[PDB]
């Protein structure tokens, strides 16, 4: 029943900040692992970065100190606060997310994936 | 039940409160036990020793535990590759890799049991569906396995599941006859 | 942060025993494994056990005499060393494995073992 809708995508010249975020809707109970995987065209779907429900955090290499990952369970949404913004970065943002639709075990979702382009 | 994936869902707690840890716990010092843990760790030392230590060395078995916890190309790229020393005075790793490293480790013991409590938490979906599948679907197929999670897709796949509740209650059977069970 | 001091070492005879000992402070909590280590002059560290909930795991030349237990309620690791050869000389260290929000591992001080020749 689980949807996973995103926001806050669009073009931001290099260096500049970008904030994207995916709020769950649906009959959860509650989410445990969410997470920013991400696709440029000539390559295939990788991880940006992932979190847990305990606030643990783990960045690939190619992100890490420039993206933050943050989570509201009320909201029950995800944060990419993406910061210093370079080209190779550009590509399509897909918000993935383990949600318990029955309170014993989760189910997995993607999102639609929104477009993040880098100007200059 | 020999041979066979008892995955454990439901109210199996969390950390060093875990049921597992527990059980472990009340067995501290009767055939051999191999326990997976949910927190990953490292002893200064190779990348071999960290997975080998401890146990008799088998070359076929060493090296079909790394191809199937996805450990073969981060072992390559380091110029020393698996004689690559760990820790401060070494190499330090990222969460995914010592979580690896971690599950190779209980993995190459020769055990009558194995007890993997939580041990794919920090790794990525993607790294999680493989190694689920290559390590405990196709390598550990013949070995008793209890895996605890809190993925469905687990219970799918698993020859048996027991679903945990904080009072006494609980169900055991196949993801199939949990399904036909007040559907 | 957490710190490791090692008491039990000394002077023994070949076939003799002694119980190592090593004592965590501050963040004892934290701690997920502890290695034992020795090391001869001049020369490197070598894991000889190590301990952690689930399992204890020795090296080929200890298994059999050297046992790695612990005391949760001291924070203390042992070292049980029995049948002891002039080999055994070194200067043995515990390692603590420690996760607190991010990982790392810590060093003891160390303390000398001496076996001599019966």
């Amino acid at each position: 029943q689980v949807q996973l809708q995103e926001s806050g995508g669009g073009l931001v010249q290099a260096g500049g900040s970008l904030r994207l975020s995916c709020a769950a809707s649906g009959s959860i109970f509650r989410i445990d692992a969410m997470g920013w995987y991400r696709q440029a065209p000539g390559k295939q779907r990788e991880l940006v970065a992932h979190s847990t429900s305990g606030g643990s955090t783990d960045y690939a290499d190619s992100v890490k100190g420039r993206f933050t990952i943050s989570r509201d369970n009320a909201k029950n949404t995800v944060y990419l606060q993406m910061n210093s913004l370079k080209p190779e970065d550009t590509a399509v943002y897909y918000c993935n997310a383990d949600v318990r639709t029955r309170w014993y075990a989760s189910n997995n979702y993607w999102g639609q994936g929104t477009q993040v382009t880098v100007s200059s | 039940e020999r041979g066979q994936l008892l995955a454990v869902a439901g109210s199996t707690g969390a950390g060093k409160t875990s049921l597992l840890m527990m059980i472990m716990g009340e067995l501290e010092p009767s055939g051999r036990i191999s326990f997976c843990p949910q927190f990953s760790w490292i002893m200064p030392g190779t990348i071999k020793e960290n997975i080998i230590f401890g146990v008799s060395y088998d070359e076929y078995r060493y090296r079909s535990v790394i191809k199937a916890c996805q450990l073969e190309e981060d072992i390559s790229k380091f110029p020393e590759k698996d004689n690559t020393v760990l820790g401060e005075g070494g190499i330090t790793l990222s969460g995914g890799q010592r979580a690896r490293i971690s599950l190779a480790r209980a993995v190459y013991k020769d055990a009558d049991l194995y007890l993997l409590d939580s041990p794919f938490g920090y790794l990525d979906v993607l790294t999680e569906k493989e190694i689920f599948e290559s390590c405990v679907c196709k390598l550990m197929a013949n070995k008793t396995r209890i895996l605890v999670t809190s993925k469905m897709e687990h219970l799918k796949k698993a020859d048996k599941i027991l679903i945990l509740h904080e009072g006494s209650s609980y169900f055991y059977g196949t993801f199939s006859e949990l399904q036909n069970l007040q559907p």
